[PDB]
């Protein structure tokens, strides 16, 4: 042994180490605040009740023209409302080889829906992990759709908690690019405030032609091709032009050069411009270059290891960009780092610049077997970069299965709940026995509501939460007993994983105001800022003539506070909030 | 004798070497490999850790400090290093033997080892670190899952 | 020294052999039949007449619509019939750094023009190198005008004795592909029996839009571009696909595949397919898969080391054919081997599949400065590549000079016929003084014809060939001293190098009889074939009603051989021909 | 001696032997030597030919037969062989010694070494081997066309 056995213990305790520093940070992440807001929610209302006297004033306030096709459509109907069951049959008529085209109605209403809620969004989307804490960011597709299900299955279905971005290149370059670009499509419908679409340079009716998407789409749908592209086109049209993380991190599909600025991207009209590399100018005025370049260059530019800015000759579009170039980008721009993708890596991903651009790409075999890996990065809330590589396969696409996971915040949350119940657990049981002489186990929802209540005085919407505190209740009575084994077994209370119940949750601290308080952390630091508190006073004072005064501005700032830190955090906000209204609507 | 190596490396030896001299007496006992084997799941005893202390010493006394555990490491990295010790790790890892790390046997490691994860930890990291989607870890899966993050 | 010398003498021996085995040979080509039919010429003439009694019978038998540019036109005029001083005035207006943009109206006049001769070209333009003895095959140049003009000075301008050979990509990564494209339409106008053109992958609008070539003549033109890209979409629809030298080498720019045939290729119409990419559907007919694939796979495909066929993954397009489909293709179709151009390479030329395969680049720096070199084809008579590279250089462009050449074919007859002229050089100098008393050396044109026909009886048309035996002539008198010094000093008579006396010796002999008996040669083999002249009989017999008898077309057949070896060559061909029609004029 | 050489070779080795051995009785003699010293242009005579047919001989006699002449060209090819003979080669081209084999020089080594070129020829030798367009060859451009064709 001698050398092996020392040298194995010592590396596994170096990979331990690392393990353990991810793993107690992204706790901590959670549970530090969650268990002091919950104190707050707990206690604080009898303080805060004394207040609420003074402050009861302010703080509680075209058409359908496409024909039929031959005999190898399936029935599967989409309604203009896109939910998780239209998801799971879509996933499941794309995952058929043979078989899978839908009713070519379906397709027009799809994309119709996707360009009519794209052409809401403004040029950049902004990006913000306060509620979900994590987030996900893929590379390029080009119509890969296994590896789209492969990613899907290991980081499960998009969700409020688990965001999703994708940085271009949907199509092209691949036998199923339609169905991965609707997949897209009727992700983003269903889950408008989780999914993020970016355009990339093959999203382009020239590059289609050049890599025979249009053939693919003539091939798949021959009476009806040039509606879809005509309504593809729409789509390309509307797409984002990129992504900014946290206003740190800012996601591009290419890149940037010298003269790239976000100001002025920020004000192109995206309209215009429904191809890049052939503008239409159908407003009949000439093309204004100074605009179209921070496309082409955001669009098509490329880094490189030497010094300068120079036009890239390889590709013959763009600009390859240097590591002062990057410097210097950063420097106006404010930001840390930023994500790309567009060059494959044999791992899929690859550091570039001293870390300072970060290149990732997500399809598999991009040139052939084994030629290359795809990758997907999870980045926490401090935005730090964690890679995990795939390799897709056709066999093993049948036998896979997707889920919507169980949310981070929910995790703490219901946790210290149930370890804080357990002071009681003998006494609910003992009143569950008095309303329940015969320990059947049952009893309706009032009773265990106003049992549980009188036990633990905390005023809480019970009824809400009892699709969380008893699993299988009936609409007559709650079984109590599982409720009890909440409380002596955490196994069934960890168990529950996807569920409906979530909305319940979601009924109580998370409302608008989660987003309210986005809008107001103008840093997008945690806990939101005094300075901020004080800017947003400064212009919600006069702002409009029914605004409120300083005075009464200042004393609910000072109230949203719980802990006593000087800081607010968004969960501090909401359970003060609803605190307050409970309390209006209690007294 | 410690001139071959650098501080950038020495930052990481110095860890290395207080991960088994966790008393602070500035030399490793016997008892404080004894209790390393045991946290990584290993069956030596005294019938072998009396003659290591001895032999991967390389000054004749049953302790080893720091500079004698540099001293061996230094002889190690200077000749072939790498592939021994990822060899080792995957065996010890692999208790089965059959070239296939299972939930099983991480989730023995990881409780051995000091952790408390639970099944749904553990099969989060399984399927992160199952690169191919067969579901068992192999050799390069874990090498790649070791050498990233 | 030692080593040095020794090994020194032998490697410049070694390149010695090689010279000399190329030498001999080159002029092994020419002269020993030259001498034997200029023998037949003035000898047999006195055979031929006795037989020319009996073979009397047979033997001798829309619109303009441009608008007005702003201040940036120099003046140019160009006229319908292209000659060589507009292919001078254009290289001159082109060289220009600034003030090179030529009239709208003469750009879309030789457009149009352009278009109107490639309408009525064939799929395949068959070359034969009869006259010339020599072809020059050039690769892609992609708006290098540098590299061409190097090409067109250190190779000549073409000439029907140098025929030159482009394999497409004229357009896209380049600052002056218009002014090529322009440079290499009036030099095929000017030289359509010398210059042809292959379609390239390059030669499209979709690749245009791509490589941002509309964009450049937008540039160039801001008022008329729409009509210019309107007229060079018609010569982009009318380029020939390929070329074929000798039935025995074939020129393509990309490859070919498995299922390649050339058969379909020559049936297939050029007017349809305007653009390869997406093409255009005006008929209103579903597009033709077979048809398409063929010019898809002669575009795109690239050759592979590894055996079978697979498609293109690194380009996207086309397919990667191995030695053994490059074997079955050459089988197939009864070639030697293929030359083609679509990869570059750092020495501008690559040998491959144990040399069946040839690869030419001509664009120089194609990626960055020393990236790589150009390079072009020399091929003689026996078909042996022979590759010349250069470096193109913006300084040296402006001190270029541009010759037509001396041809082969006239190096050799004129020399014999200086060499045998010797014998009666102070006769011809007597019978002038006697012409002329006072040796002034200039007697009139009848006089000096009529001297050196009594002094040297041949009977040939002399005051044709005074602009070759008479250099500096006036149109009274002719300066019989340098005629004599011909005889003397060879080196007057090599000094005329190109001239305009080049007609005086195409008149004689190389009549259309030059195209006739490439039209009667069907297998391309040198000095035609008995079995080609029976093939031919069997058919002019029969064909039209007014043919002549067979026994009248075997004598004609057994006279057109002088040398009695059974074959006979063009230039024998042509002698006959001449010698008959002669004596028929004279008697 | 010459097992350490095949038939490829012995096959362009035979024509290097027999251009010196011009007459036909199987040895290179002085005289021989010589006149393939003045067709290539060169000064060396009796004084130095005379060490040379012994030295590079490696026998003992004032001759050169194949097996003497295979013997030192293969000690010299297996050391280093392909730079020094290139050199030489230029060097010789190189009456001037500038490093540009201009026109004249080409001319005179052609005229010598046995050919009768004309002014074109050269000129378009000149224009064919000058890739870079200077007008003169330089030692690249004169490795490229000897090694070429
Ligand atoms: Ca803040
Ligand atoms: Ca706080
Ligand atoms: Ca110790
Ligand atoms: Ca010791
Ligand atoms: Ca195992
Ligand atoms: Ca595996
Ligand atoms: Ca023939
Ligand atoms: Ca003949
Ligand atoms: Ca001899
Ligand atoms: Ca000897
Ligand atoms: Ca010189
Ligand atoms: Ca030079
Ligand atoms: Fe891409
Ligand atoms: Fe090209
Ligand atoms: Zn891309
Ligand atoms: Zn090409």
């Amino acid at each position: 042994m001698d050398e092996n056995a020392i040298r194995a213990a010592i590396f596994i305790q170096k990979w331990y180490r690392r393990h353990q520093a991810r793993r107690e940070m992204q706790r901590r992440c959670n549970w530090q605040i969650f268990q002091n807001l919950e104190y707050a929610s707990e206690q604080d209302q009898a303080e805060l009740y004394k207040f609420f006297n003074d402050l009861i004033k302010h703080m509680p306030q075209d058409k359908d023209d496409l024909v039929e096709e031959f005999g190898d459509i399936v029935n599967a109907k989409i309604e203009l409302p896109i939910r998780k069951n239209h998801i799971d049959l879509l996933i499941d008529v794309f995952r058929k080889k043979r078989g899978n085209r839908l009713h070519p109605k379906y397709v027009a209403l799809i994309l119709r829906e996707a360009a009519k809620s794209l052409k809401q969004l403004p040029n950049i989307s902004p990006v913000s992990t306060a509620v979900s804490q994590q987030v996900t960011v893929c590379g390029d597709l080009h119509g890969k759709l296994d590896d789209l299900l492969v990613v899907l299955h290991k980081n499960g279905l998009p969700s409020s908690s688990n965001p999703y971005v994708f940085n271009g290149d949907f199509v092209d370059r691949g036998k199923r690019g339609l169905e991965v670009l609707l997949l897209l499509l009727s992700l983003y419908l269903a889950f408008p405030n989780a999914v993020f679409l970016n355009r990339g340079n093959h999203e382009d009716s020239v590059m289609n032609a050049r890599y025979g998407f249009i053939r693919e789409v003539e091939s798949k749908y021959p009476r009806n091709h040039k509606r879809i592209l005509a309504f593809i086109d729409e789509v390309y049209r509307w797409l984002p032009l990129g992504s900014v993380l946290n206003s740190r991190v800012l996601i591009v599909h290419g890149g940037f050069s010298d003269s790239t600025s976000l100001d002025l991207i920020k004000s192109i009209d995206r309209g215009k411009y429904v191809s890049i590399l052939r503008p239409p100018l159908t407003d009949g005025e000439p093309l204004d270059k100074t605009e179209w370049q921070q496309i082409f260059d955001i669009m098509w530019s490329d880094p490189q290891a030497t010094m300068g800015c120079v036009p890239n000759t390889l590709r013959g579009a763009g600009v390859w960009f240097g590591p002062d170039v990057t410097d210097n980008f950063l420097q106006r721009h404010r930001l840390s780092y930023v994500i790309r993708s567009h060059e494959c890596k044999p791992n899929g991903h690859e550091f570039m610049h001293d870390n300072k651009i970060i290149t990732i790409f997500s399809a598999s075999n991009y040139y052939a077997i084994g030629s290359n890996k795809g990758a997907y990065i999870r980045l926490n809330n401090q935005l730090m970069p964690h890679f995990v590589q795939y390799i897709s396969a056709a066999s093993q696409t049948k036998r896979l299965s997707f889920k919507q996971r169980m949310g981070i915040v929910e995790s703490s949350a219901l946790k210290e709940l149930a370890v804080r119940m357990r002071d009681h657990r003998d006494e609910l049981e003992d009143e569950f026995r008095k309303y329940d002489p015969k320990d059947s186990g049952y009893i309706s929802i009032s009773h265990w509501c106003k049992v549980m209540e009188n036990v633990t005085k905390l005023g809480l919407p019970w009824r809400l939460l009892r699709d969380k505190l008893a699993p299988g209740t009936d609409s007559q009575k709650v079984n109590y007993n599982r409720t009890l084994d909440l409380l002596d077994t955490d196994v069934i209370l960890e168990a529950e994983a996807d569920g409906m119940s979530v909305m319940d949750a979601l009924y109580a601290n998370k409302a608008s105001l989660v987003a309210i308080f986005n809008i107001i952390d103008a840093d997008n630091s945690g806990e939101i800022t005094l300075d901020e508190f004080e800017t947003a006073i400064d212009l919600l004072v006069a702002h409009m003539p029914g605004a409120y005064s300083k005075a009464e501005m200042l004393e609910k700032c000072r109230m949203m506070d719980l802990n006593g830190d000087g800081k607010v955090d968004l969960n501090e906000f909401l359970e003060a909030f609803r605190l307050s209204d409970l309390h209006r609507k209690e007294q | 004798m410690a001139d071959q190596l650098t501080e950038e490396q020495i930052a990481e030896f110095k860890e290395a070497f207080s991960l088994f001299d966790k008393d602070g007496d500035g030399t490793i006992t016997t008892k404080e490999l004894g209790t390393v084997m045991r946290s990584l799941g290993q069956n030596p005893t005294e019938a072998e850790l009396q003659d290591m202390i001895n032999e991967v010493d390389a000054d004749g006394n049953g302790t080893i400090d720091f500079p004698e555990f540099l001293t061996m490491m230094a002889r190690k990295m200077k000749d072939t290093d790498s592939e021994e010790e990822i060899r080792e790790a995957f065996r010890v890892f692999d208790k089965d033997g059959n070239g296939f790390i299972s939930a099983a046997e991480l989730r023995h490691v990881m409780t051995n080892l000091g952790e408390k994860l639970t099944d749904e930890e553990v099969d989060e990291m399984i399927r992160e670190a199952d690169i191919d989607g067969d579901g068992q870890v192999n050799y390069e899966e874990f090498v790649t899952m070791m050498t990233s993050k």
